[PDB]
């Protein structure tokens, strides 16, 4: 099978900078015909793969001009003369001259942009949830860039250690930025013994841990 | 308008067979060629075969030649794909991409004489495990959601198995300012999740949000409201 490998592994990139992913593969791109028949994809996260190019030049309609494709041979190359937010996401290239069709393993391209605060909020447990006998709290770290982040969970000042799962956004389309979303499970039981639930979250555009906390108040 | 759309998400035993279909609006499924590609999740892409719609041949790859069947209807524009004795190996997201004739319709920036589309996705989990639905809980807004005169509120979906959840916001009226968090699994094998979205705090008393979700391989949905309350 035609072997597809993409040169760049990942991308850190500046706003309205140029960008430019290489595809090499190992035979000939050329058909039995003379034509080269090479496409390129790009997938926003959680989507379905979307053609912008075709052969190597040709840009599929509704393409951006920034868009544009190159190749020789078995090197082949995709340019971003400028990048927006909304080009973030992963880059494939695909080939159609020969059964079965190739593709590469993807380039996932990143935006590099000015750091940005997160801002917290804490979200008490329901009471249907306490219905059910369970107790979840979570705290949300909303619109951060700088993709690393840190939170604790602290009942009545008492550090926590297990109890807590959290998952990170894909980078955002719009803002390039990341959220993060933090949640402590405890049993109804633990959750009535104590009194002061809080979270202390750490970003580097915060001066200082910014931590949202509340009382059960039974809820 | 040219849409593709597939099947739900469904959850097979293994060694057992699953069947997905591509249904293409605005043109018929005539001179347009149709194509299977798997994807795994966080993997790379797997072409696994193409159908040609006026009967000519249809080339299945190496991989999936015995396992693979593909059919069409073409009364109802529908494509089907059938993968059977499914192995764990197979769990994946698997697309049909209509890459034949003239699109004709914009479907935003338009097609036009470019032949590919791509289908939304189907996911496919490959598990003796039991299908469990999803408990939606409401994040409400409170003062502790509030940052600068914006609140954010949400919705908690708790302990589901397999993996596909479909969350929107006042039935894909409201997309701006939304985060549906990757889902998360808790030591019990079961998948949890949330989805917020940040709104005028102003707006808390007059508008109203609700959270639709989806879990097909359950059978499951859910509207929750959120309404502000407590603390």
């Amino acid at each position: 099978d035609i072997v597809m490998t993409q040169t760049p592994l990942s991308s850190p990139v500046t706003l309205g900078q140029p960008a430019s992913i290489s595809c090499r593969s190992s035979q000939s791109l050329v058909h039995s015909d003379g034509n080269t028949y090479l496409s390129w994809l790009q997938q926003r996260p959680g989507q379905p793969p979307r053609l912008l190019i075709y052969k190597i030049s040709n840009r599929f309609s509704g393409v951006p001009d920034r868009f544009s494709g190159s190749g020789a041979g078995t090197d082949f190359t995709l340019k971003i003369s400028r990048v927006e937010a909304e080009d973030v996401g992963v880059y494939y290239c695909m080939q159609v001259t020969q059964f079965p069709y190739t593709f590469g393993q993807g380039t996932k391209l990143e935006i590099k942009r000015t750091v940005a605060a997160p801002s917290v909020f804490i979200f008490p447990p329901s009471d249907e949830q306490l219905k059910s006998g369970t107790a979840s709290v979570v705290c949300l770290l909303n619109n951060f860039y700088p993709r690393e982040a840190k939170v604790q969970w602290k009942v009545d000042n008492a550090l926590q250690s297990g109890n807590s799962q959290e998952s990170v956004t894909e980078q955002d389309s719009k803002d390039s930025t990341y959220s993060l979303s933090s949640t402590l499970t405890l049993s109804k039981a633990d959750y009535e013994k104590h009194k002061v639930y809080a979270c202390e979250v750490t970003h580097q555009g915060l001066s200082s841990p910014v931590t949202k906390s509340f009382n059960r108040g039974e809820c | 308008q040219v849409r593709v759309v597939q099947s739900g998400a469904e959850v097979k035993n293994p060694g057992a067979s699953v069947k997905v279909s591509c249904k293409v609006s605005g043109y018929t499924l005539t001179e347009l060629s149709i194509h299977w590609v798997r994807q795994a999740p966080g993997n790379g892409l797997e072409w696994m075969g193409g159908f040609d719609p006026e009967d000519g041949e249809t080339i299945y790859a190496q991989k999936f030649q015995g396992r693979v069947t593909m059919t069409e209807d073409t009364s109802t524009d529908t494509a089907y794909m059938e993968l059977s004795s499914l192995r764990s190996d197979d769990t994946a997201v698997y697309y049909c991409a209509t890459a034949g004739a003239i699109t004709g319709t914009p479907r935003n920036f338009y097609y036009y004489y470019g032949m590919d589309v791509w289908g939304q996705g189907t996911t496919v989990t490959v598990s003796s495990a039991s299908t469990k639905g999803p408990s939606v809980f409401p994040l409400a807004p409170s003062s502790k959601s509030t940052s600068g005169g914006t609140a954010a509120l949400g919705c908690l979906v708790k302990d589901y198995f397999p993996e596909p959840v479909t969350v929107s916001w006042n039935s894909g009226a409201l997309t701006s300012g939304v985060h549906t968090f990757p889902a998360v699994l808790q030591s019990s094998g079961l998948y949890s999740l949330s989805s917020v979205v940040t709104v005028p705090s102003s707006s808390l008393g007059t508008q109203t949000y609700i959270c639709n979700v989806n879990h097909k391989p359950s059978n499951t949905k859910v509207d929750k409201k959120v309404e502000p309350k407590s603390c």
